[PDB]
Formats: C-alpha cells, sequence, structure tokens
C-alpha cells in the first residue's frame, strides 16, 4: 500500500 | 443627379461609413481617390477581429499600421517572411493564443509594439530576442505565457525586471524549464502582481522558492500551484503568512496529507480551495462538511490572465468587444 | 404666450422655441428668431415636422461602445421603427439637402437616421455603378485600381 | 467510461484523441484550449507531455493531444 498508484498515476490506464 | 454628392463634409462621410460592416468597408475603398484615402482612416479601424483567418504578414502589418487598439487573432496562419518595415503600432490589447506564427514574422511584428498593455502568447514558440523586445513595453498589466518555450533564464530575468507593473502572469507549463528558470521567476517577479499561476513544474519547485515568493510579494490573491510534488505539509506556514490570499488552488500535490487541509480553513480571507486528485472518496465529504465556509473543489479551470473566459461563446478580450469584425457564416 | 421664435431662410416659419430644444444651434442662439439661414425651405420644414415628435423618440442612452457599433446597427436596421417620413423615400437630392441641413443644425436624431438610410442604400451595391448613382467620376486609372483590388483580396 | 484511442504518429510528433462521456463533455471549454492542470481536473489520466492543440467543432466532445518526438 502507501503508493499503489499515487505519484506514478501519470500514465494511461491501458485497460 | 444635380447634387454634388462628392461635396460632402468629412464628418458625414465618416458617419455613414461607421455603419458599414467590415466585409463591405473594403468595397467602398475603390469608388474614388477621395473615398480611398478616407476608407483607411484611423477612426474606423479601432477593433480588429481576425479570429481563425489565414493572413499574409504584409496584410496584418498594414492593417496594424492603420491604427488599431485591439487586435484579436487566435489560431491564425501567417507563416511567410516579412518584406517591408512599418511605423510603430499602437496596439494596446493583443491576443495571439494558440496561433501558428513562426519566430521570424513574430519578431518582425512584435519588434514595433512598444505601447502594449495586455498580451497573450499561449502555446506560441518564442526565442531569446522576442522576450528581450517585450521589455520595451514596460506597461504590460497582464501577461499570458502558458505553453511558451524557447527562451533562456536571462531573457526571463530581463522581461520580469523591466515590466514593473504586471498585475497577472500565467507563467505555466513551459516544458523546457529547469530549476534556474523557476528560481529566476520567483526571484524577479515584481511585487505589484496580485495573481500567479506557476504550475506544473514538479521537482523544479522547492519550498525555498515558495518562501521567497511569499516573502517578496505581499499582494497575491490567486496562487494556483498545480502539480507541485515537492510542496509538503510543512509549507502551509508560508500560505498562512499570506494575508490577501483568496483562491489558493493546489492540485495533485501528493505530499499533502488531506486531513491537514483543515488547517488551511483557519485563513479568514480564503474563499475557494480547489484541491484535485489527492483527497479520496469518503473523506472528501467530511472535509467539505467540516469546513462550512470554503467552496472546496468547485472551479476546474483557471481564469488567470485569460482573454476570453466563460461558456456563452464570448468574443470580448478583457471586457472589450470588437465592433468591426469579419462576420461568421450564419445565413440559411 | 409661450416663446415661439421663428426660423429665417428668406421666409418666416413659426416653431415653438421650447419644443425645438434638441437643436444645438437653436439652443445656443436662444440665449443670445433670425437664424438658420442656410437650410433650404424643404429640408427645414421636414426638420420641423420631425421635431414635432419629441417625447415619442424618448431620449439618448448611455452605452457608447455597443450603441454606435455595427452590432447594434444590425439591430438598427429598423432605422426609426415609427415612420421615417414614408421611410425617407424622398429623392436623392432632397435627401442630400436634408442631411446637409441636419449637419448644420447638429441634431443627433436626423444625423443618425439619415446616415443609416444612406448606409443601407449604399450597402449591397457593387461599386461599378455606386458612383454612377452618386455622380462621381472615378479618378482611378487602370493601374491605380489594380493596386486597390490587389490589397483587398483577403476578405 | 472514458475511452482512449491508439496513438498515431507523424514527423516529430505523436498524436492521440480521447472521447468524453456526456457527464463531463458539457464542462469542456469552448473559447480556449486547456492546460495539463485543467484537463487532468476533468478526469483524463494520460502521461506527461500531452498538450491540447485543436478543438473539433462538429464533435466538441473529442479532445486532441500531440506530443513532440
Amino acid at each position: 500500500d502507501g503508493s499503489p498508484n499515487a505519484g506514478s498515476v501519470e500514465q494511461t490506464p491501458k485497460k | 443627379p444635380g447634387v454634388s454628392w462628392d461635396s460632402l463634409p468629412d464628418e458625414l462621410l465618416l458617419g455613414i461609413f461607421s455603419c458599414l460592416c467590415l466585409p463591405e468597408l473594403l468595397k467602398v475603398s475603390g469608388v474614388c481617390k477621395r473615398w480611398y484615402r478616407l476608407a483607411s482612416d484611423e477612426s474606423l479601424w479601432q477593433t480588429l477581429d481576425l479570429t481563425g483567418k489565414n493572413l499574409h504578414p504584409d496584410v496584418t502589418g498594414r492593417l496594424l499600421s492603420q491604427g488599431v487598439i485591439a487586435f484579436r487573432c487566435p489560431r491564425s496562419f501567417m507563416d511567410q517572411p516579412l518584406a517591408e518595415h512599418f511605423s510603430p503600432f499602437r496596439v494596446q490589447h493583443m491576443d495571439l493564443s494558440n496561433s501558428v506564427i513562426e519566430v521570424s514574422t513574430l519578431h518582425g511584428i512584435l519588434s514595433q509594439c512598444s505601447k502594449l498593455q495586455n498580451l497573450s502568447l499561449e502555446g506560441l514558440r518564442l526565442s531569446d530576442p522576442i522576450v528581450n523586445t517585450l521589455a520595451k513595453n514596460s506597461n504590460l498589466v497582464r501577461l499570458n505565457l502558458s505553453g511558451c518555450s524557447g527562451f533562456s533564464e536571462f531573457a526571463l530575468q530581463t522581461l520580469l525586471s523591466s515590466c514593473s507593473r504586471l498585475d497577472e502572469l500565467n507563467l505555466s507549463w513551459c516544458f523546457d524549464f529547469t530549476e534556474k528558470h523557476v528560481q529566476v521567476a520567483v526571484a524577479h517577479v515584481s511585487e505589484t502582481i496580485t495573481q500567479l499561476n506557476l504550475s506544473g513544474y514538479r521537482k523544479n519547485l522547492q519550498k525555498s522558492d515558495l518562501s521567497t515568493l511569499v516573502r517578496r510579494c505581499p499582494n497575491l490573491v490567486h496562487l494556483d500551484l498545480s502539480d507541485s510534488v515537492m510542496l509538503k505539509n510543512d509549507c502551509f506556514q508560508e500560505f498562512f503568512q499570506l494575508n490577501y490570499l483568496q483562491h489558493l488552488s493546489l492540485s495533485r500535490c501528493y505530499d499533502i496529507i488531506p486531513e491537514t487541509l483543515l488547517e488551511l480553513g483557519e485563513i479568514p480571507t480564503l474563499k475557494t480551495l480547489q484541491v484535485f486528485g489527492i483527497v479520496p472518496d469518503g473523506t472528501l465529504q467530511l472535509l467539505k462538511e467540516a469546513l462550512p465556509h470554503l467552496q472546496i473543489n468547485c472551479s476546474h479551470f483557471t481564469t488567470i490572465a485569460r482573454p476570453t473566459i466563460g461558456n456563452k461563446k464570448n468574443q470580448e478580450i478583457w471586457g472589450i468587444k470588437c465592433r468591426l469584425t469579419l462576420q461568421k457564416p450564419s445565413c440559411l | 404666450p409661450s416663446i415661439k421664435l421663428q426660423s429665417s431662410d428668406g421666409e418666416i416659419f413659426e416653431v415653438d422655441v421650447e419644443i425645438a430644444k434638441q437643436s444645438v444651434t437653436i439652443k445656443t442662439m436662444l440665449e443670445d428668431d433670425e437664424g438658420d439661414d442656410d437650410p433650404v425651405p424643404l429640408p427645414n420644414v421636414n426638420a420641423a415636422i420631425l421635431k414635432k415628435v419629441i417625447q415619442w423618440c424618448t431620449h439618448h442612452k448611455d452605452d457608447p461602445p455597443p450603441p454606435e457599433d455595427d452590432e447594434n446597427k444590425e439591430k438598427r436596421t429598423d432605422d426609426i421603427p415609427v415612420w421615417d417620413q414614408e421611410f425617407l423615400k424622398v429623392d436623392q437630392g432632397t435627401l442630400f439637402e436634408l442631411i446637409l441641413a441636419a449637419n448644420y443644425l447638429d441634431i443627433k436624431g436626423l444625423l443618425d437616421v439619415t446616415c443609416k438610410t444612406v448606409a443601407n442604400m449604399i450597402k449591397g451595391k457593387t461599386p461599378e455603378e455606386i458612383r454612377k448613382t452618386f455622380n462621381i467620376k472615378n479618378d482611378f486609372t487602370e493601374e491605380e485600381e489594380a493596386q486597390v483590388r490587389k490589397e483587398n483580396q483577403w476578405c | 467510461q472514458i475511452y482512449y484511442s491508439d496513438k498515431y504518429d507523424d514527423e516529430e510528433f505523436e498524436y492521440r484523441h480521447v472521447m468524453l462521456p456526456k457527464d463531463i463533455a458539457k464542462l469542456v471549454p469552448k473559447t480556449h484550449l486547456m492546460s495539463e492542470s485543467e484537463w487532468r481536473n476533468l478526469g483524463v489520466q494520460q502521461s506527461q507531455g500531452w498538450v491540447h492543440y485543436m478543438i473539433h467543432e462538429p464533435e466538441p466532445h473529442i479532445l486532441l493531444f500531440r506530443r513532440p518526438l
């Protein structure tokens, strides 16, 4: 946890 | 006819010409030499609206030389070399946001404007000489530079050291900006400014830069600092030092603990606090309900030094509608 | 009775002084009966009958940019909604004399309505005969008009 | 329900267009082009370097992004 996506969330979802 | 219609006082010919629209005003220029000289009069040309039009540089140069105090021209394609020099213009309000102008004709045109009061060069690529010649104005109340590029720190220092009457400055999202550029920006911005938008720099922004910005400039009302990853929970003291801050809109400052945001509610003068992308669900409602005077997370976009703002298809740049304009197609 | 100073252009025409309070020259000369020499009988009687309407034309608004702008001119294609002396269908020469007289007396209403009427009449006409109707012999030579046509090739 | 299209290329540029749902398509500005501080407020979640450069009048709810290469 902590930073699962926050901080590096600047990327395309790619779903 | 037995009446000498050519024997008309100029005060009446100008009056009748005033009712003529722009696409027809060029037609009456060819009736006679007297009507030709009086067609290119400085009274008729006072508000130009060439929005989204393809213009040759000589055409716009001559039109500006005819005397214009407001030149709206977003998304134009003057991309040919300049030929003949022109007398200094008198453009008080200008708007060239998101245009296609190349640097050569941009320097050719902007090298004559020395009485400017407002400007907007959003998205336009610049160079070292063009920022240097913007120092000649020294009367720029508002300056928009979002998305600009091409200049070095010395040009920025000269620009913000010469223009000492800035009221707004949307210096945001210039991709080729290092720590030196941001440092010079916070150091040399005039203390008379009331609004700033130094956003989207990430690691290039440090707490020391915010400290000197808030120490040197005790007049800020809007201090949008978006995408500032290095603004931690200890930086709220600097904002507390501010006494006239009204709309501090942080964004995506991941180093900010959402709970500590209630501390920002102590500032009596604060009105709206746009905070995006860091506060999660569940706690957002608690923060909104526990702060019953702040309109948290209400306005999405920025009204910072922007010529046209709203949603009613406004055509006025900073409260100035353009009278003589190229009519958009509306016929049936 | 009430002050009824008359005009003077070679004849005598009675006009109420206070009713004709909109004319700049008449209002100025009031503070000094024997004025308005230049206006011809027909334009000045037309000005008199128009000036018989005072309250019906209301007053002047305070909004300089839009009111004089072409945007409100598109809203002013009615000229004056209430009749413009049969929509000012008078001949070109007498309209010219009327506009000259209105310029002399410096009345805003006539200098607005007549000017807008002239603009409407000369609006859509191609220039070839717009000088034939207004009787101007064009001074442009075959090269002089070529430059003008080249300049205005971007509208 | 935001759908992201496949990036295409061009000389020194890389383009991508994003379609918007009707809930947030009415909040798009019409008189200016947003910055990365503004369209990330709309919910779009691309990478760094995408600048809105043109607005499609027939289909306002489609956002266009270009990045230097």
